Protein backbone atom coordinates (compact mmCIF):
# COMPACT_ATOMS: atom_id res chain seq x y z
CA UNK A 1 0.00 0.00 0.00
CA UNK A 2 2.99 2.69 0.71
CA UNK A 3 4.42 1.78 -2.32
CA UNK A 4 7.27 0.85 -4.49
CA UNK A 5 7.22 4.04 -6.79
CA UNK A 6 8.27 2.98 -10.52
CA UNK A 7 6.85 5.62 -13.29
CA UNK A 8 6.62 4.35 -16.64
CA UNK A 9 8.30 6.44 -19.33
CA UNK A 10 9.78 5.60 -22.62
CA UNK A 11 12.97 6.40 -24.18
CA UNK A 12 13.64 9.35 -25.85
CA UNK A 13 17.48 9.72 -26.54
CA UNK A 14 20.93 7.96 -25.28
CA UNK A 15 23.80 10.44 -24.28
CA UNK A 16 27.02 8.72 -24.81
CA UNK A 17 28.42 10.21 -21.46
CA UNK A 18 25.93 7.46 -19.60
CA UNK A 19 22.55 9.40 -19.02
CA UNK A 20 19.41 8.79 -20.86
CA UNK A 21 16.57 11.14 -21.36
CA UNK A 22 13.38 9.52 -20.86
CA UNK A 23 9.71 10.97 -21.43
CA UNK A 24 7.38 10.05 -18.72
CA UNK A 25 3.83 9.25 -19.24
CA UNK A 26 3.26 12.45 -17.23
CA UNK A 27 4.38 14.45 -20.22
CA UNK A 28 7.31 16.14 -19.61
CA UNK A 29 11.00 15.09 -20.34
CA UNK A 30 13.86 14.17 -17.52
CA UNK A 31 17.33 13.17 -17.68
CA UNK A 32 17.70 9.89 -15.25
CA UNK A 33 21.10 8.04 -14.79
CA UNK A 34 21.89 4.83 -16.98
CA UNK A 35 20.90 1.03 -15.99
CA UNK A 36 23.53 -0.42 -13.41
CA UNK A 37 20.87 -1.93 -11.62
CA UNK A 38 19.49 -3.91 -15.21
CA UNK A 39 20.77 -4.74 -18.54
CA UNK A 40 22.45 -1.49 -21.02
CA UNK A 41 21.40 -3.04 -24.17
CA UNK A 42 17.78 -2.95 -22.99
CA UNK A 43 17.82 0.66 -23.25
CA UNK A 44 17.49 2.03 -26.78
CA UNK A 45 14.90 4.99 -27.75
CA UNK A 46 11.61 3.40 -27.85
CA UNK A 47 12.41 1.14 -24.75
CA UNK A 48 9.51 1.32 -22.56
CA UNK A 49 11.30 1.40 -18.90
CA UNK B 1 -32.03 -8.37 -34.19
CA UNK B 2 -35.67 -7.71 -32.28
CA UNK B 3 -37.56 -10.21 -33.97
CA UNK B 4 -40.95 -9.45 -32.45
CA UNK B 5 -41.60 -6.85 -34.57
CA UNK B 6 -45.04 -5.00 -33.68
CA UNK B 7 -47.12 -2.96 -35.59
CA UNK B 8 -48.88 -1.14 -32.76
CA UNK B 9 -51.94 -0.02 -35.12
CA UNK B 10 -54.46 2.86 -33.78
CA UNK B 11 -56.56 1.11 -31.08
CA UNK B 12 -59.98 -0.85 -32.23
CA UNK B 13 -63.72 -0.10 -31.34
CA UNK B 14 -63.21 -2.53 -27.91
CA UNK B 15 -59.48 -0.57 -27.33
CA UNK B 16 -60.30 2.80 -27.11
CA UNK B 17 -63.13 1.62 -24.45
CA UNK B 18 -60.67 0.05 -22.08
CA UNK B 19 -58.56 3.67 -21.88
CA UNK B 20 -61.46 5.30 -21.07
CA UNK B 21 -62.33 2.93 -18.33
CA UNK B 22 -58.86 3.72 -16.35
CA UNK B 23 -59.99 7.26 -17.27
CA UNK B 24 -63.67 7.73 -15.95
CA UNK B 25 -62.49 5.52 -13.18
CA UNK B 26 -60.30 8.70 -11.87
CA UNK B 27 -63.05 11.18 -13.35
CA UNK B 28 -65.54 9.54 -10.11
CA UNK B 29 -69.10 7.79 -10.94
CA UNK B 30 -71.36 8.45 -13.39
CA UNK B 31 -75.14 8.01 -14.30
CA UNK B 32 -75.41 8.15 -17.93
CA UNK B 33 -72.20 7.55 -19.77
CA UNK B 34 -71.93 4.61 -22.40
CA UNK B 35 -68.44 4.09 -23.60
CA UNK B 36 -69.51 2.48 -26.69
CA UNK B 37 -71.48 5.38 -27.96
CA UNK B 38 -67.90 7.37 -27.08
CA UNK B 39 -66.39 4.75 -29.41
CA UNK B 40 -68.68 5.69 -32.12
CA UNK B 41 -68.31 9.29 -32.23
CA UNK B 42 -64.41 8.95 -31.54
CA UNK B 43 -63.68 6.35 -33.81
CA UNK B 44 -60.10 6.30 -35.40
CA UNK B 45 -58.27 8.30 -32.46
CA UNK B 46 -55.22 7.17 -30.62
CA UNK B 47 -54.78 6.81 -26.46
CA UNK B 48 -52.97 9.88 -25.71
CA UNK B 49 -56.22 11.48 -27.66
CA UNK B 50 -58.22 9.85 -25.36
CA UNK B 51 -56.30 11.29 -22.46
CA UNK B 52 -56.86 14.86 -23.19
CA UNK B 53 -60.87 14.42 -23.91
CA UNK B 54 -60.70 13.36 -20.68
CA UNK B 55 -58.83 16.36 -19.06
CA UNK B 56 -61.02 18.39 -20.94
CA UNK B 57 -64.36 16.32 -19.97
CA UNK B 58 -62.90 17.73 -16.95
CA UNK B 59 -63.02 21.28 -17.40
CA UNK B 60 -66.58 21.18 -18.58
CA UNK B 61 -67.51 19.31 -15.40
CA UNK B 62 -66.72 22.48 -13.63
CA UNK B 63 -68.27 25.39 -15.51
CA UNK B 64 -71.43 23.65 -14.73
CA UNK B 65 -69.79 23.39 -11.18
CA UNK B 66 -70.23 19.83 -10.90
CA UNK B 67 -68.25 17.38 -8.75
CA UNK B 68 -68.27 14.40 -11.24
CA UNK B 69 -68.37 13.46 -14.82
CA UNK B 70 -71.50 12.87 -16.71
CA UNK B 71 -72.11 12.32 -20.25
CA UNK B 72 -72.44 16.15 -21.51
CA UNK B 73 -69.37 16.57 -20.49
CA UNK B 74 -67.42 13.54 -22.29
CA UNK B 75 -70.09 14.47 -25.60
CA UNK B 76 -69.11 18.19 -25.18
CA UNK B 77 -65.13 17.11 -25.15
CA UNK B 78 -64.78 15.15 -27.85
CA UNK B 79 -66.81 17.53 -29.82
CA UNK B 80 -63.75 20.00 -28.95
CA UNK B 81 -60.68 17.54 -29.74
CA UNK B 82 -62.45 16.33 -33.11
CA UNK B 83 -63.41 19.78 -34.30
CA UNK B 84 -60.26 21.52 -35.77
CA UNK B 85 -60.50 17.88 -38.15
CA UNK B 86 -63.92 17.87 -39.23
CA UNK B 87 -65.20 18.52 -42.41
CA UNK B 88 -64.46 16.13 -44.10
CA UNK B 89 -66.05 16.54 -47.03
CA UNK B 90 -67.89 13.60 -48.78
CA UNK B 91 -70.27 16.04 -51.42
CA UNK B 92 -68.91 14.47 -54.12
CA UNK B 93 -71.78 12.37 -53.11
CA UNK B 94 -74.41 14.90 -55.16
CA UNK B 95 -71.99 13.71 -57.87
CA UNK B 96 -72.87 10.13 -57.47
CA UNK B 97 -75.94 9.04 -57.92
CA UNK C 1 -8.47 3.13 -6.39
CA UNK C 2 -4.47 4.32 -5.62
CA UNK C 3 -3.99 6.36 -2.97
CA UNK C 4 -2.63 9.31 -4.11
CA UNK C 5 -0.17 10.00 -1.42
CA UNK C 6 2.68 7.29 -2.59
CA UNK C 7 0.59 6.09 -5.62
CA UNK C 8 -0.06 2.32 -5.43
CA UNK C 9 -3.59 0.63 -5.53
CA UNK C 10 -5.35 0.02 -1.71
CA UNK C 11 -8.57 -0.67 -2.65
CA UNK C 12 -10.26 -2.97 -6.02
CA UNK C 13 -13.94 -0.36 -6.72
CA UNK C 14 -16.92 -2.35 -9.34
CA UNK C 15 -17.70 -1.82 -12.69
CA UNK C 16 -17.61 0.16 -14.84
CA UNK C 17 -17.25 2.87 -17.22
CA UNK C 18 -18.69 5.56 -15.07
CA UNK C 19 -22.17 5.24 -14.32
CA UNK C 20 -24.86 8.04 -14.03
CA UNK C 21 -27.89 7.50 -15.44
CA UNK C 22 -25.86 5.42 -18.09
CA UNK C 23 -28.16 2.22 -17.79
CA UNK C 24 -29.95 2.82 -13.86
CA UNK C 25 -33.27 3.93 -13.16
CA UNK C 26 -35.83 1.34 -12.44
CA UNK C 27 -40.28 2.47 -12.70
CA UNK C 28 -42.38 0.66 -13.83
CA UNK C 29 -44.72 1.22 -10.99
CA UNK C 30 -47.25 4.86 -11.21
CA UNK C 31 -48.36 6.50 -13.13
CA UNK C 32 -47.61 3.62 -16.04
CA UNK C 33 -48.45 0.17 -14.27
CA UNK C 34 -49.82 -3.02 -15.33
CA UNK C 35 -53.19 -1.47 -14.88
CA UNK C 36 -52.80 0.15 -17.73
CA UNK C 37 -53.15 -3.18 -19.63
CA UNK C 38 -56.19 -1.95 -20.94
CA UNK C 39 -54.58 -1.09 -24.36
CA UNK C 40 -54.16 -2.17 -27.36
CA UNK C 41 -54.11 -5.19 -25.35
CA UNK C 42 -53.36 -7.74 -28.24
CA UNK C 43 -49.87 -5.70 -28.98
CA UNK C 44 -49.11 -6.18 -25.11
CA UNK C 45 -49.72 -10.10 -25.78
CA UNK C 46 -47.08 -10.23 -28.65
CA UNK C 47 -44.91 -8.83 -25.76
CA UNK C 48 -45.92 -10.54 -23.33
CA UNK C 49 -45.22 -13.13 -25.36
CA UNK D 1 -54.65 25.47 -18.08
CA UNK D 2 -51.75 26.25 -15.97
CA UNK D 3 -53.21 28.25 -13.08
CA UNK D 4 -55.36 25.69 -12.04
CA UNK D 5 -52.93 22.83 -11.73
CA UNK D 6 -51.03 25.30 -9.21
CA UNK D 7 -53.56 27.06 -6.95
CA UNK D 8 -56.44 24.95 -7.32
CA UNK D 9 -55.34 21.15 -7.34
CA UNK D 10 -57.99 20.36 -4.65
CA UNK D 11 -60.33 21.10 -7.76
CA UNK D 12 -58.69 18.55 -10.17
CA UNK D 13 -58.90 16.00 -7.01
CA UNK D 14 -62.56 16.45 -6.59
CA UNK D 15 -63.90 15.95 -10.13
CA UNK D 16 -60.96 14.06 -10.92
CA UNK D 17 -59.40 16.22 -14.25
CA UNK D 18 -56.55 14.15 -15.43
CA UNK D 19 -52.70 16.59 -15.38
CA UNK D 20 -52.56 18.53 -18.93
CA UNK D 21 -49.02 18.71 -19.95
CA UNK D 22 -48.61 21.84 -22.40
CA UNK D 23 -51.02 23.95 -24.21
CA UNK D 24 -49.70 24.55 -28.14
CA UNK D 25 -49.85 28.69 -29.24
CA UNK D 26 -49.58 29.35 -33.43
CA UNK D 27 -51.25 31.93 -35.44
CA UNK D 28 -50.07 34.71 -37.69
CA UNK D 29 -47.06 36.83 -36.60
CA UNK D 30 -47.49 40.06 -34.17
CA UNK D 31 -50.70 38.59 -32.84
CA UNK D 32 -49.97 38.62 -29.33
CA UNK D 33 -48.43 34.59 -28.63
CA UNK D 34 -45.91 36.32 -27.02
CA UNK D 35 -48.42 38.36 -24.89
CA UNK D 36 -50.21 35.18 -23.82
CA UNK D 37 -47.10 33.71 -22.38
CA UNK D 38 -45.95 36.78 -21.19
CA UNK D 39 -49.09 37.37 -18.38
CA UNK D 40 -49.18 34.24 -18.06
CA UNK D 41 -45.17 34.47 -16.45
CA UNK D 42 -46.06 36.82 -14.51
CA UNK D 43 -49.95 36.09 -13.15
CA UNK D 44 -49.30 32.79 -11.93
CA UNK D 45 -46.04 33.08 -10.38
CA UNK D 46 -43.92 29.72 -10.75
CA UNK D 47 -40.68 28.98 -12.14
CA UNK D 48 -40.87 30.86 -15.29
CA UNK D 49 -38.27 29.32 -17.39
CA UNK D 50 -37.87 31.02 -20.78
CA UNK D 51 -35.88 29.40 -23.89
CA UNK D 52 -35.82 29.49 -27.33
CA UNK D 53 -36.09 26.77 -29.74
CA UNK D 54 -32.49 27.77 -31.88
CA UNK D 55 -30.80 28.06 -28.36
CA UNK D 56 -30.62 24.28 -28.99
CA UNK D 57 -28.25 22.47 -31.25
CA UNK D 58 -24.51 23.14 -31.23
CA UNK D 59 -21.55 22.76 -33.43
CA UNK D 60 -20.65 19.21 -31.58
CA UNK D 61 -22.53 16.06 -32.73
CA UNK D 62 -25.67 15.42 -30.10
CA UNK D 63 -24.74 18.50 -28.19
CA UNK D 64 -27.90 19.54 -29.18
CA UNK D 65 -30.30 17.20 -27.23
CA UNK D 66 -28.12 17.19 -24.25
CA UNK D 67 -29.14 20.93 -24.07
CA UNK D 68 -32.64 20.35 -24.48
CA UNK D 69 -32.04 17.41 -21.65
CA UNK D 70 -30.45 19.65 -19.21
CA UNK D 71 -33.33 22.35 -19.19
CA UNK D 72 -36.40 19.56 -19.23
CA UNK D 73 -34.64 18.12 -15.82
CA UNK D 74 -33.80 21.25 -14.28
CA UNK D 75 -37.37 21.97 -14.81
CA UNK D 76 -38.23 18.39 -13.25
CA UNK D 77 -36.27 19.47 -10.13
CA UNK D 78 -37.32 23.24 -10.20
CA UNK D 79 -40.80 22.13 -10.15
CA UNK D 80 -43.74 23.78 -10.15
CA UNK D 81 -42.13 25.08 -12.79
CA UNK D 82 -43.35 26.42 -16.30
CA UNK D 83 -41.34 26.31 -19.52
CA UNK D 84 -42.17 28.85 -22.59
CA UNK D 85 -40.77 27.64 -25.53
CA UNK D 86 -40.41 29.92 -28.59
CA UNK D 87 -39.80 29.52 -31.95
CA UNK D 88 -40.77 25.80 -32.82
CA UNK D 89 -40.27 26.30 -36.65
CA UNK D 90 -36.57 25.09 -36.93
CA UNK D 91 -36.23 22.45 -33.83
CA UNK D 92 -39.27 20.01 -34.95
CA UNK D 93 -39.44 18.78 -38.88
CA UNK D 94 -42.59 17.15 -39.73
CA UNK D 95 -40.42 15.91 -43.16
CA UNK D 96 -37.24 12.80 -42.29
CA UNK D 97 -35.11 13.22 -45.35
CA UNK D 98 -31.55 11.93 -45.13
CA UNK D 99 -28.01 12.35 -46.45
CA UNK D 100 -28.13 15.64 -45.35
CA UNK D 101 -27.08 17.76 -41.89
CA UNK D 102 -29.11 20.65 -41.75
CA UNK D 103 -32.59 18.46 -41.68
CA UNK D 104 -30.78 15.29 -39.97
CA UNK D 105 -29.33 16.65 -36.88
CA UNK D 106 -31.77 18.67 -36.05
CA UNK D 107 -34.25 16.17 -35.75
CA UNK D 108 -32.35 14.26 -33.31
CA UNK D 109 -32.57 16.97 -31.14
CA UNK D 110 -36.45 16.87 -31.90
CA UNK D 111 -36.47 13.20 -31.11
CA UNK D 112 -35.27 14.49 -27.99
CA UNK D 113 -37.77 16.69 -27.04
CA UNK D 114 -40.79 14.09 -28.21
CA UNK D 115 -39.56 12.22 -25.30
CA UNK D 116 -38.05 14.76 -22.46
CA UNK D 117 -41.83 15.77 -21.84
CA UNK D 118 -43.54 12.24 -21.36
CA UNK D 119 -39.93 11.36 -20.91
CA UNK D 120 -39.70 7.73 -19.61
CA UNK D 121 -41.48 9.10 -16.62
CA UNK D 122 -44.52 11.68 -17.09
CA UNK D 123 -45.51 14.69 -16.07
CA UNK D 124 -42.53 16.58 -13.85
CA UNK D 125 -45.01 19.61 -13.42
CA UNK D 126 -44.41 20.62 -17.51
CA UNK D 127 -47.13 22.32 -18.78
CA UNK D 128 -44.87 23.37 -21.84
CA UNK D 129 -46.12 26.51 -23.56
CA UNK D 130 -44.90 25.87 -27.39
CA UNK D 131 -45.40 28.81 -29.16
CA UNK D 132 -44.61 28.49 -32.97
CA UNK D 133 -45.72 30.33 -35.96
CA UNK D 134 -47.28 27.31 -38.75
CA UNK D 135 -47.52 23.75 -37.55
CA UNK D 136 -46.99 22.55 -40.99
CA UNK D 137 -43.10 22.03 -40.18
CA UNK D 138 -43.88 20.71 -37.54
CA UNK D 139 -43.79 17.25 -36.49
CA UNK D 140 -46.53 15.53 -35.87
CA UNK D 141 -46.10 13.89 -32.66
CA UNK D 142 -46.09 17.43 -30.99
CA UNK D 143 -49.08 18.12 -32.34
CA UNK D 144 -51.28 15.21 -31.31
CA UNK D 145 -52.96 15.46 -28.01
CA UNK D 146 -51.36 14.24 -24.28
CA UNK D 147 -48.81 16.69 -24.34
CA UNK D 148 -50.15 20.04 -25.67
CA UNK D 149 -53.13 18.74 -24.95
CA UNK D 150 -55.21 22.23 -25.82
CA UNK D 151 -54.55 23.11 -29.38
CA UNK D 152 -54.72 27.13 -29.17
CA UNK D 153 -54.61 29.09 -32.42
CA UNK D 154 -54.27 32.68 -32.29
CA UNK D 155 -56.17 34.39 -35.48
CA UNK D 156 -56.00 38.08 -35.89
CA UNK D 157 -58.60 39.89 -33.60
CA UNK D 158 -62.08 40.28 -34.20
CA UNK D 159 -64.10 43.68 -34.92
CA UNK D 160 -64.99 44.58 -30.88
CA UNK D 161 -61.56 42.99 -30.38
CA UNK D 162 -59.56 45.43 -31.99
CA UNK D 163 -61.58 48.36 -30.70
CA UNK D 164 -59.92 47.10 -27.49
CA UNK D 165 -56.31 46.62 -28.86
CA UNK D 166 -56.60 50.61 -30.21
CA UNK D 167 -57.56 51.23 -26.54
CA UNK D 168 -54.56 49.10 -24.84
CA UNK D 169 -52.31 51.37 -27.10
CA UNK D 170 -54.53 54.92 -26.46
CA UNK D 171 -54.68 54.32 -22.42
CA UNK D 172 -50.70 54.71 -22.23
CA UNK D 173 -50.96 58.08 -24.81
CA UNK D 174 -53.63 60.68 -25.41
CA UNK D 175 -56.63 61.56 -27.96
CA UNK D 176 -58.23 64.66 -29.64
CA UNK D 177 -62.63 64.48 -28.87
CA UNK D 178 -63.13 62.94 -32.40
CA UNK D 179 -61.82 59.10 -32.02
CA UNK D 180 -64.26 56.42 -32.80
CA UNK D 181 -63.02 53.24 -32.86
CA UNK D 182 -65.59 51.42 -34.74
CA UNK D 183 -64.53 53.11 -37.58
CA UNK D 184 -61.02 52.48 -37.11
CA UNK D 185 -61.30 49.02 -36.14
CA UNK D 186 -63.48 48.77 -39.56
CA UNK D 187 -60.27 49.70 -41.74
CA UNK D 188 -57.99 47.71 -40.18
CA UNK D 189 -59.74 44.30 -40.34
CA UNK D 190 -57.03 41.57 -41.20
CA UNK D 191 -54.73 42.75 -38.92
CA UNK D 192 -52.41 41.55 -36.48
CA UNK D 193 -52.27 43.21 -32.92
CA UNK D 194 -48.64 43.82 -33.70
CA UNK D 195 -49.56 45.90 -36.97
CA UNK E 1 -22.74 47.33 -34.01
CA UNK E 2 -22.15 46.81 -37.70
CA UNK E 3 -22.57 43.20 -38.47
CA UNK E 4 -22.83 41.77 -42.21
CA UNK E 5 -25.63 39.53 -41.96
CA UNK E 6 -24.82 37.47 -44.80
CA UNK E 7 -21.53 35.99 -42.85
CA UNK E 8 -24.09 34.24 -40.09
CA UNK E 9 -25.32 30.76 -41.52
CA UNK E 10 -22.18 28.57 -41.15
CA UNK E 11 -22.28 24.88 -43.04
CA UNK E 12 -21.97 23.43 -39.76
CA UNK E 13 -25.05 22.97 -37.08
CA UNK E 14 -25.52 25.77 -34.92
CA UNK E 15 -22.75 27.92 -35.03
CA UNK E 16 -24.63 30.26 -37.12
CA UNK E 17 -27.08 30.43 -34.05
CA UNK E 18 -24.38 31.07 -31.35
CA UNK E 19 -22.95 34.02 -33.45
CA UNK E 20 -25.78 36.28 -33.58
CA UNK E 21 -26.96 35.20 -30.04
CA UNK E 22 -23.75 37.06 -28.89
CA UNK E 23 -23.59 39.88 -31.04
CA UNK E 24 -27.23 40.51 -29.34
CA UNK E 25 -26.59 39.57 -26.23
CA UNK E 26 -23.73 42.69 -26.28
CA UNK E 27 -26.66 44.97 -27.64
CA UNK E 28 -28.36 44.95 -24.41
CA UNK E 29 -25.28 45.10 -22.29
CA UNK E 30 -24.18 48.16 -24.26
CA UNK E 31 -27.20 49.97 -24.78
CA UNK E 32 -27.97 52.22 -26.51
CA UNK E 33 -26.63 51.07 -29.78
CA UNK E 34 -27.72 50.81 -33.10
CA UNK E 35 -27.21 47.83 -34.87
CA UNK E 36 -26.96 47.56 -38.73
CA UNK E 37 -27.55 44.20 -40.34
CA UNK E 38 -26.73 44.13 -43.73
CA UNK E 39 -28.78 41.51 -45.90
CA UNK E 40 -31.62 40.06 -45.14
CA UNK E 41 -31.87 38.35 -48.30
CA UNK E 42 -28.93 35.35 -47.59
CA UNK E 43 -29.90 35.23 -43.65
CA UNK E 44 -33.57 34.74 -44.24
CA UNK E 45 -35.36 31.86 -46.05
CA UNK E 46 -38.32 30.02 -47.56
CA UNK E 47 -40.65 27.39 -45.50
CA UNK E 48 -40.99 25.76 -49.05
CA UNK E 49 -38.66 23.20 -50.15
CA UNK E 50 -36.00 25.09 -51.93
CA UNK E 51 -32.67 22.87 -50.89
CA UNK E 52 -33.49 20.86 -47.80
CA UNK E 53 -30.68 21.11 -45.86
CA UNK E 54 -29.76 25.06 -46.79
CA UNK E 55 -33.29 26.62 -46.26
CA UNK E 56 -33.59 24.91 -42.36
CA UNK E 57 -30.01 25.63 -41.33
CA UNK E 58 -30.48 29.78 -42.15
CA UNK E 59 -33.43 29.47 -40.24
CA UNK E 60 -31.67 28.24 -37.19
CA UNK E 61 -29.89 31.64 -37.35
CA UNK E 62 -32.36 34.00 -38.61
CA UNK E 63 -35.14 32.81 -35.55
CA UNK E 64 -32.14 33.33 -33.52
CA UNK E 65 -31.61 36.94 -34.01
CA UNK E 66 -35.50 37.44 -33.95
CA UNK E 67 -36.12 36.04 -30.60
CA UNK E 68 -33.76 38.73 -29.19
CA UNK E 69 -34.69 41.20 -31.76
CA UNK E 70 -38.17 40.93 -29.96
CA UNK E 71 -38.92 37.76 -29.69
CA UNK E 72 -39.16 37.96 -25.81
CA UNK E 73 -35.21 38.87 -24.77
CA UNK E 74 -34.70 42.74 -24.31
CA UNK E 75 -34.66 44.87 -27.41
CA UNK E 76 -31.81 47.17 -25.26
CA UNK E 77 -32.80 50.27 -27.48
CA UNK E 78 -32.25 48.90 -30.64
CA UNK E 79 -32.91 50.35 -33.14
CA UNK E 80 -32.71 47.92 -36.35
CA UNK E 81 -31.71 49.72 -39.31
CA UNK E 82 -31.24 46.72 -41.56
CA UNK E 83 -31.11 46.71 -45.06
CA UNK E 84 -31.88 43.54 -47.40
CA UNK E 85 -32.54 43.88 -51.41
CA UNK E 86 -35.58 41.55 -51.63
CA UNK E 87 -38.82 41.76 -49.86
CA UNK E 88 -40.24 38.10 -51.39
CA UNK E 89 -37.87 35.92 -49.29
CA UNK E 90 -38.55 36.94 -46.26
CA UNK E 91 -39.89 34.48 -43.63
CA UNK E 92 -43.25 35.99 -42.21
CA UNK E 93 -41.65 36.73 -38.13
CA UNK E 94 -39.32 40.00 -39.18
CA UNK E 95 -41.63 41.25 -41.89
CA UNK E 96 -44.63 42.23 -40.31
CA UNK E 97 -44.84 45.77 -38.24
CA UNK E 98 -43.79 45.81 -34.88
CA UNK F 1 -17.08 16.74 -43.61
CA UNK F 2 -19.18 18.78 -40.88
CA UNK F 3 -16.09 17.91 -39.03
CA UNK F 4 -15.82 16.78 -35.65
CA UNK F 5 -15.61 13.16 -36.06
CA UNK F 6 -16.03 13.71 -40.16
CA UNK F 7 -12.66 14.25 -39.95
CA UNK F 8 -11.36 11.17 -38.37
CA UNK F 9 -12.91 9.06 -40.64
CA UNK F 10 -10.66 10.23 -43.68
CA UNK F 11 -7.73 10.40 -40.89
CA UNK F 12 -8.11 6.45 -39.94
CA UNK F 13 -8.10 5.27 -44.28
CA UNK F 14 -4.41 6.28 -43.95
CA UNK F 15 -3.52 3.82 -41.25
CA UNK F 16 -5.31 1.13 -42.23
CA UNK F 17 -4.02 1.10 -45.88
CA UNK F 18 -0.72 1.55 -45.06
CA UNK F 19 -0.51 -1.08 -42.47
CA UNK F 20 -2.59 -3.80 -44.58
CA UNK F 21 0.09 -4.04 -47.57
CA UNK F 22 0.80 -0.41 -48.45
CA UNK F 23 4.59 -1.09 -47.64
CA UNK F 24 4.60 -3.67 -44.75
CA UNK F 25 4.96 -7.39 -44.69
CA UNK F 26 1.33 -9.16 -43.66
CA UNK F 27 2.09 -12.55 -42.21
CA UNK F 28 -0.74 -15.21 -42.47
CA UNK F 29 -2.79 -12.03 -42.05
CA UNK F 30 -5.92 -12.03 -42.83
CA UNK F 31 -7.42 -9.11 -42.18
CA UNK F 32 -10.93 -9.86 -42.63
CA UNK F 33 -13.77 -7.08 -42.94
CA UNK F 34 -17.50 -6.66 -43.06
CA UNK F 35 -19.69 -4.18 -43.72
CA UNK F 36 -23.85 -3.61 -42.99
CA UNK F 37 -24.95 -2.62 -46.82
CA UNK F 38 -23.03 -2.79 -50.23
CA UNK F 39 -21.67 0.27 -51.13
CA UNK F 40 -20.86 2.90 -48.53
CA UNK F 41 -17.15 1.46 -48.81
CA UNK F 42 -14.84 3.27 -50.37
CA UNK F 43 -13.35 2.48 -53.73
CA UNK F 44 -10.23 1.05 -52.86
CA UNK F 45 -11.88 -1.39 -50.48
CA UNK F 46 -13.94 -2.46 -52.96
CA UNK F 47 -11.12 -3.00 -55.32
CA UNK F 48 -9.27 -6.49 -55.30
CA UNK F 49 -5.89 -6.21 -53.56
N1 LIG G 1 -53.17 41.23 -28.85
C1 LIG G 1 -52.47 42.41 -28.69
N2 LIG G 1 -52.94 43.49 -27.98
C2 LIG G 1 -52.13 44.55 -27.77
N3 LIG G 1 -50.90 44.81 -28.32
C3 LIG G 1 -50.43 43.73 -28.94
C4 LIG G 1 -51.15 42.56 -29.18
N4 LIG G 1 -50.39 41.69 -29.84
C5 LIG G 1 -49.27 42.31 -30.07
N5 LIG G 1 -49.22 43.56 -29.55
C6 LIG G 1 -48.17 44.54 -29.67
O1 LIG G 1 -47.18 44.16 -30.66
C7 LIG G 1 -45.99 43.84 -30.03
C8 LIG G 1 -45.25 42.76 -30.91
O2 LIG G 1 -45.93 41.54 -31.20
P1 LIG G 1 -45.65 40.23 -30.30
O3 LIG G 1 -44.24 40.17 -29.90
O4 LIG G 1 -46.66 40.23 -29.24
O5 LIG G 1 -45.88 38.94 -31.41
P2 LIG G 1 -45.95 37.21 -31.73
O6 LIG G 1 -47.36 36.81 -32.03
O7 LIG G 1 -45.17 36.46 -30.66
O8 LIG G 1 -44.93 36.98 -33.22
P3 LIG G 1 -43.83 36.08 -34.27
O9 LIG G 1 -44.75 35.12 -35.05
O10 LIG G 1 -43.11 37.07 -35.18
O11 LIG G 1 -42.81 35.30 -33.38
C9 LIG G 1 -46.37 43.63 -28.54
O12 LIG G 1 -45.26 43.68 -27.56
C10 LIG G 1 -47.48 44.63 -28.32
O13 LIG G 1 -46.94 45.92 -28.19
MG1 LIG H 1 -43.78 35.18 -31.61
Amino acid sequence: LRSPPLLVGVVSDILEDGRVVVKSSTGPKFVVNTSQYINEEELKPGARV
Amino acid sequence: RFDRIIEVPLPTFEGRIQIFKIHTRKMKLAEDVDFKELARITEGASGADIKAICTEAGMFAIREERAKVTMLDFTKAIEKVLKKTTPIPDLKGVMFV
Amino acid sequence: ALNQQTLAIVNVLPTSKDPMVYGFEVEEKPEVSYEDIGGLDVQIEEIRE
Amino acid sequence: AVELPLLKPELFAEVGIEPPKGVLLYGPPGTGKTLLAKAVANQTRATFIRVVGSEFVQKYIGEGARLVREVFQLAKEKAPSIIFIDELDAIAARRTNSDTSGDREVQRTMMQLLAELDGFDPRGDVKVIGATNRIDILDPAILRPGRFDRIIEVPLPTFEGRIQIFKIHTRKMKLAEDVDFKELARITEGASGAD
